[PDB]
RNA sequence: AGGAGUGGAGCCUGCGGCUUAAUUUGACUCAACACGGGAAACCUCACCCGGCCCGGACACGGACAGGAUUGACAGAUUGAU
């Protein structure tokens, strides 16, 4: 007693969801039975992330996440 | 809201100064380096030393 | 038409330290202390709506918060909106209003006619 | 906040048990830890994290923070960052 | 059976939303004010306004009789 | 008994009324009205229109390293890298 229960909340401003495949690696690695290791992306020639932080591969361009550098 | 939230330039004027004990920003005492309120200025002044003679 | 006795053809066309000879103080002053970095951005979205208008159309309108912006005469013919506070309002610029600021063209209040007056 | 900050906040708690503040959110960083670019937010809601546990113990002022340490806080920094007792903070050094 | 008895379950609680709160609805947030609750009216004073008895006669009440003073016919 | 006036005039600033999306507000005889040290461009800022953030300690249950939030170029969207 002594409130009205309103129902007026309204917080549908939706936020994002971490969309990730079941391990990723396999995304990024791809490995034949000799034994090749076929980086499938291009690798960010930065100085921070270099040789071994993989970069992103879009559509029309190369994409980094960690100093995020583009190309063409 | 990283080149926001804290942007905008308080390198001066009203709301960059704000008292030392009671960090607020009106009626404020600037003279000889107090920066007091003008009401906490009156709370510590025999502390600071400022006796009222006349 | 002209504008301290020179035609739009050549303002179009005026260097950015000659056409700060032409503007009043504070338009000077301005154009001597810089425009920053969130209005080389409007230009460019100007001129984003013009070279993609059709021939015949006059570009769509876009919004502003940017009342301080000076009206340059590479800014004419473009359907700007600057805001009131409340709503954006649609501002057509013309040629004549090549030294002025953009938020006096957006009235930020109601013009006011009186009513009765109660206890005075 | 990450490892290198709530870790190095930590640090100088356990050697001579005391920290102060500001009550400054928009500090852009805490002026005894330098070298760090640890704000002042970042140690503030540090030690609001630990003041609720009942590790240190405060005390406010004008305008700073202040935080001592209690006895079952010793023990909590000691096992968090794996310290011998053969070593001693500066509570039993001088007389 | 059962969904007559999630209105039994509800009816022990809509009626007890009348013995604490005496007719706390919710405001329309969808619908516009004079809309939904168009065809209300306030009182000023519940006991002693005016109100017109006949006001909007309903078609049913054509189909029924009217005395002209009932207790002295 | 006088002197300077104020009340008339222009303007500056308070306070009501009207106006407004908002024109934030307290104070109404002396004992409210150039008072809040209150001369507000932003900040001050409470008020209005729109948008971001958590800076929601700690305790408990779930998600849980076939992961939890995080950060980010371009394009659209936007006042707005
Ligand atoms: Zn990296
Ligand atoms: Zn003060």
């Amino acid at each position: 007693k002594k409130r009205k229960k309103k129902s007026c909340t309204t917080p549908k401003k939706n936020k994002h969801k971490r969309k990730k495949v079941k391990l990723a690696v396999l995304k990024y690695y791809k490995v034949d039975e000799n034994g090749k290791i076929s980086r499938l992306r291009r690798e960010c020639p930065s100085d921070e992330c270099g040789a071994g932080v993989f970069m992103a591969s879009h559509f029309d361009r190369h994409y980094c996440g960690k100093c995020c550098l583009t190309y063409c | 809201h990283q080149q926001l939230y804290w942007s905008h330039p308080r390198k001066f004027g009203q709301g960059s100064r704000s008292c030392r004990v009671c960090s607020n920003r009106h009626g404020l005492i600037r003279k000889y380096g107090l920066n007091m309120c003008r009401q906490c200025f009156r709370q510590y002044a025999k502390d600071i030393g400022f006796i009222k003679l006349d | 038409f002209t504008y301290r006795g020179v035609d739009l053809d050549q303002l179009l066309d005026m260097s950015y330290e000659q056409l700060m000879q032409l503007y009043s103080a504070r338009q000077r002053r301005r154009l001597n202390r810089g425009l920053r970095r969130k209005q080389h951005s409007l230009l460019k979205r100007l001129r984003k709506a013009k070279k993609e208008a059709p021939p015949m159309e006059k570009p769509e309108v876009v919004k502003t918060h940017l009342r301080d912006m000076i009206i340059l005469p590479e800014m004419v013919g473009s359907m700007v909106g600057v805001y009131n506070g409340k709503t954006f309002n649609q501002v057509e610029i013309k040629p004549e209003m090549i030294g002025h600021y953009l938020g006096e063209f957006s009235i930020t209040y109601k013009p006011v006619k009186h009513g009765r007056p109660g206890i005075g | 906040m990450p490892k290198k900050n709530r870790i190095a906040i930590y640090e100088l708690l356990f050697k001579e048990g005391v920290m102060v503040a500001k009550k400054d959110v928009h500090m852009p960083k805490h002026p005894e830890l330098a070298d760090k670019n640890v704000p002042n937010l970042h140690v503030m809601k540090a030690m609001q994290s630990l003041k609720s546990r009942g590790y240190v113990k405060e005390q406010f002022a004008w305008r700073h923070f202040y935080w001592y340490l209690t006895n079952e806080g010793i023990q909590y920094l000691r096992d968090y960052l794996h310290l011998p007792p053969e070593i001693v903070p500066a509570t039993l050094r001088r007389s | 059976d059962e969904e007559a008895e999630a209105k039994m379950l509800e009816k022990y609680k809509q009626e007890r939303l009348e013995e604490m709160f005496p007719d706390e609805v919710d405001t329309p947030r969808d619908v516009a004010a004079r809309i939904r609750f168009q065809k209300y009216r306030g009182l000023k004073s519940f006991r002693t306004s005016p109100w017109d008895p006949k006001e909007n006669l309903p078609q049913d009440y054509a189909r029924i009789f009217q005395f002209q003073n009932f207790t002295n016919t």
